[PDB]
RNA sequence: UAUACCGCCAUCUUCAGCAAACCCUGAUGAAGGCUACAAAGUAAGCGCAAGUACCCACGUAAAGACGUUAGGUCAAGGUGUAGCCC
């Protein structure tokens, strides 16, 4: 998946620029996993980090 | 016998069997087709199995300012040359075995949604580098001829668009698929519509139309909604530049009618400015995200009427049962609002 | 630095006047009436789209409204002059064989082009293949008769619109003016009517070309000193 | 349909030389003979040996100058002399051409026991008569 | 480039839009003249249809 | 194994059609495209034709495309695939 294919992308609450890519700029909702293709494991880590 | 040997052209022409009775009326399959291999590619003039070094042909004529004499590579030296030659062949052969990753369209073996690149430049220094072409349908149509019987032809539908409102489509026909692709691509550029985009991301108003037996119902959507429509419509929308829209295709799902119907509706959509001028009234946009703030999107360039539009108590408008049924939560579908990849 | 001034003084200046070439004086409603421009075909030959321009039917003979012809003719002649002033290629098209010789002379006299013969398919939409890759197409096409010899619209009317070429056209009561840019409702059968059209379009073109030479000369003489 | 030595029409993209464009019924009308000797004249002898020599020479020259020949050979015989006229390309270096001319002239003179000369004419590319 | 869809709009509407979109690099010679002195009716293709029922022509007899 | 082919041919042919590249028509469907007092066709190339051989400009030869019959020929020779190697 996009997150797991690049080992240098770290899903951290401080990596605000990476986390922004997974949130809708116009509505602010976190895209569901089928939208971007991230596996359930990484989507769970992303959702927690965004919060 | 030396006198019975033929040339490479004659040997490959016979061994390949490209022209025969098994390749006329779909009589032979395509899997066992063999490819020509030029056996003179890596061969050097003067190089043989004995390893002789001919001054002026295989090796340089003069070395150290003196004419070289006939020499022969040692046994071990020739083995290296022979081993290296085998390695070079394997590498060259390896290159041909490698498969380049081809970006697939709607399906692995489907032509729909594949980019054909920019249209070819005109003969008078004209260029279309901004325009992008994408195939929509590839069909093997047939006619019957007295001499040959079934005559196979290719019908190709392509759509071209620069992504800034200008987009068109055309049909190309030819015996070869390459000729069909070229004809459709180049001809589509001379038949370009201009599509009015509201804020350069969506349509101005909901469009409902019927082209022959195809029903297309498009709805205006806010930013971030995405393209939630028939895949062919998604491809055409990206070429036009529309980012957010919903569309439902009913009736016959003919690709020709769908494309011709889509371009018919998008071309006839009335802009806010065109509405204000026709009505002589301000067009005020009410957004829920902005509360009661009245946003004037268009004003009449001419004189502004002073009489308010008559407010009919009950609108005599034809409602689509499918719309009313959904607003009342009466539409249960296990296929609606399914999670899908970003479009 | 000088190109912008040249264009403004020469190309953009005439576009700021309502009648830069004074084509109003070339014709009057009286002159049109004396040329039988108002005589249309019988009511049974009427084209539906020509009804807004028909004054009425006098004993089943449509009478074209010359009050509209004057305003329509004024706009067509103005557009024609402005195109001739801009050194545009004007092509006269007509398939009426009674006037083929007259129209071919009128074009040669005003330094323009005429096509009065059988129109071969693709002259305009396939020109680069018929003439050559660097051929220049007409900038204006003036139809003195918009119908072919089977009483159907001349094919070039459709092809001119395909090529985005503006068209001026004399449209009788049985013609279809939907695709003609500057339609001029009038009689296209009487020699007097056709002769008047030829004189009017030949004069406007000649005047416009001469005005272009006068304006350019004055700009050059002033430029030096 | 006749087949002998007829390059068949394609899509208009196959370049053919002047010799390849003429079928056998033009061999004395529009094109000439690629070999001139007396064996086939009335009352002349040794036509068989002249033919075997022509067939060999055309194969020897095809393999000796691989990829260089731009058209068919012209074999000429005058008395004891044998003259090979070849139209070659301008890709192989001149040094390699001179080596192959001296080599082929010497090797063939000792094989057929007669003075042999090789006259090379270079062309930038194959001369295209028409596109079939 | 140009647009050969003579049944969609007029020559001016098509040209104006293509010039705006950037497809046409230079507007044609007649474009400026058209805009300054446009015709009374925009030349839009329209299909002639037969009059059915009670529809009649508005042309009146001159008496 | 001619039902993998080259090569050389039969046959319609005692035919005149096969056509790349464009353009237009059908609402941008498979497809179709002529009227000379002409109404959408322009068409490289190939064949016919023309030229050439024989005693003429006649006649006879030669020539005769694209395709049709998986037509004939692995036994002219070459050759893909498979098989044999005391
Ligand atoms: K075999
Ligand atoms: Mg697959
Ligand atoms: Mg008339
Ligand atoms: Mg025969
Ligand atoms: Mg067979
Ligand atoms: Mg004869
Ligand atoms: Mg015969
Ligand atoms: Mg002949
Ligand atoms: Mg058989
Ligand atoms: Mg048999």
């Amino acid at each position: 998946c996009p997150i797991c294919r690049d080992h240098k992308l770290h899903v951290d609450f401080r990596n605000v620029k990476l986390l922004e890519q997974f949130v809708c700029a116009h509505t602010g909702i976190i895209f569901y996993a089928p939208y971007t293709g991230v596996c359930v494991k990484q989507h769970k880590r992303l959702t927690q980090a965004i919060q | 016998s030396f006198f019975t040997k033929l040339t490479a052209d004659e040997l490959w022409k016979g061994a390949l069997a490209e022209t025969g009775a098994g390749a006329k009326k779909g009589r032979g399959k395509r899997t066992k087709k063999k490819k020509r291999k030029d056996l003179n590619r890596g061969q050097i003039i003067g190089e043989g199995r004995y390893g002789f070094l001919w001054p002026g042909l295989n090796v340089p004529l003069m070395k150290n300012g003196a004419v070289q004499t006939i020499a022969q590579r040692s046994k071990e030296e020739q083995e290296k040359v022979e081993a290296d030659m085998i390695q070079q062949r394997e590498e060259w052969d390896r290159k041909k075995k490698m498969k380049v990753k081809r970006e697939r369209g709607w399906s692995g073996n489907s032509w729909g949604g594949i980019s054909l690149g920019p249209p070819d430049p005109g003969p008078c220094g004209e260029t279309y580098e901004d325009f992008d072409t994408r195939i929509l349908e590839v069909r093997n149509v047939f006619t019957m001829t007295a001499k040959e019987g079934r005559k196979k032809s290719i019908r190709v539908l392509v759509a071209v668009g620069n992504g800034k409102g200008a987009a068109g489509f055309s049909i190309g026909k030819a015996t070869d698929r390459m000729d069909a692709f070229r004809k459709a691509k180049n001809r589509a550029v001379h038949h370009l519509h201009y599509i009015e985009r509201y804020e350069d991301h969506t349509i101005f108003h909901d469009i409902s139309l019927r082209f022959k037996r195809t029903h297309i119902k498009m709805k205006k959507q806010p930013k971030g909604y995405g393209l939630r429509c028939h895949r062919a419509i998604i491809t055409i929308c990206r070429l036009i530049g529309i980012k957010d829209m919903y569309a439902k295709v009913s009736g016959s799902i003919n690709m020709l009618s769908l494309t011709q119907g889509l371009f018919r509706g998008l071309s006839r959509q009335e802009t806010h400015q065109q509405l204000a001028d026709k009505k002589g009234l301000h067009v005020v946009e009410i957004r829920e995200e902005c509360g009661p703030l009245p946003i004037v999107v268009a004003s009449p360039r001419g004189p502004l009427r002073k009489d308010p539009e008559p407010e009919d108590e009950v609108p005599d408008v034809k409602l689509d049962w499918e719309d009313v049924k959904t607003a009342q939560g009466m539409k249960r579908s296990v296929w609606s609002n399914l999670k899908r990849a970003a479009t | 630095e000088d190109s912008t001034d040249f264009n403004d003084k020469i190309l953009n200046e005439p576009l700021k006047h309502s009648d830069f070439f004074n084509v109003k004086e070339l014709f009057s409603v009286r002159s049109l009436f004396d040329a039988r421009v108002h005589l249309g075909h019988k009511a049974g030959c009427r084209h539906r789209f020509m009804e807004p321009y028909i004054f009425g039917s006098r004993l089943d003979h449509d009478i074209i409204d010359l009050e509209q012809t004057a305003t329509h003719l004024q706009l067509a002649l103005n557009f024609t002059a402005h195109m001739a002033y801009r050194k545009g290629i004007i092509l006269f098209i007509s398939r009426n064989r009674q006037f083929s010789y007259l129209i071919e002379n009128m074009a040669r006299d005003c330094g323009e082009y005429a096509h009065t013969r059988y129109f071969r398919g693709g002259m305009l939409t396939n020109a680069r293949l018929l003439f050559g890759p660097t051929v220049r197409l007409p900038d204006l096409i003036i139809f003195l008769h918009t119908l072919n010899n089977i009483f159907e619209p001349h094919v070039a009317v459709r092809d001119a619109a395909k090529m985005n070429i503006p068209t001026v056209g004399i449209v009788d009561t049985n013609c279809n003016p939907c695709l003609i840019t500057y339609p001029v409702p009038g009689n296209d059968d009487s020699p007097l009517a056709v002769h008047l059209y030829c004189r009017l379009f030949q004069t406007a073109i000649t005047r416009a070309k001469e005005k272009r030479q006068q304006v350019e000369a004055l700009y050059r003489l002033q430029g030096q000193k | 349909k006749n087949r002998a030595a007829r390059v068949r029409v394609s899509k208009g993209d196959k370049p053919v030389t002047y010799e390849e464009a003429h079928a056998p019924h033009y061999i004395a009308h529009r094109k000439g003979w690629l070999s001139l000797h007396t064996g086939n004249l009335d009352g002349e002898d040794h036509a068989a040996e002249r033919t075997v020599e022509d067939v060999f020479l055309r194969k020897f020259m095809w393999g000796t100058f691989p990829g260089c020949l731009a058209d068919q050979l012209v074999l000429k015989r005058r008395g004891n002399q044998l003259e090979i006229c070849a139209v070659v390309l301008r890709q192989l270096s001149p040094h390699k051409y001179y080596f192959l001319v001296g080599y082929s002239e010497t090797l063939l003179s000792y094989f057929y026991k007669c003075p042999v000369r090789l006259h090379l004419q270079t062309v930038p590319s194959k001369v295209v008569y028409k596109y079939l | 480039a140009g647009s050969r869809l003579e049944t969609v709009g007029s020559i001016f509407s098509r040209t104006r839009d293509l010039v705006r979109a950037g497809v046409l690099k230079e507007k044609p010679l007649w474009f400026d003249v058209y805009d300054a002195f446009p015709p009374l009716r925009e030349p839009v293709f329209q299909r002639p249809r037969v009059r059915y029922g009670k529809a009649k022509a508005p042309i009146q007899d001159i008496w």
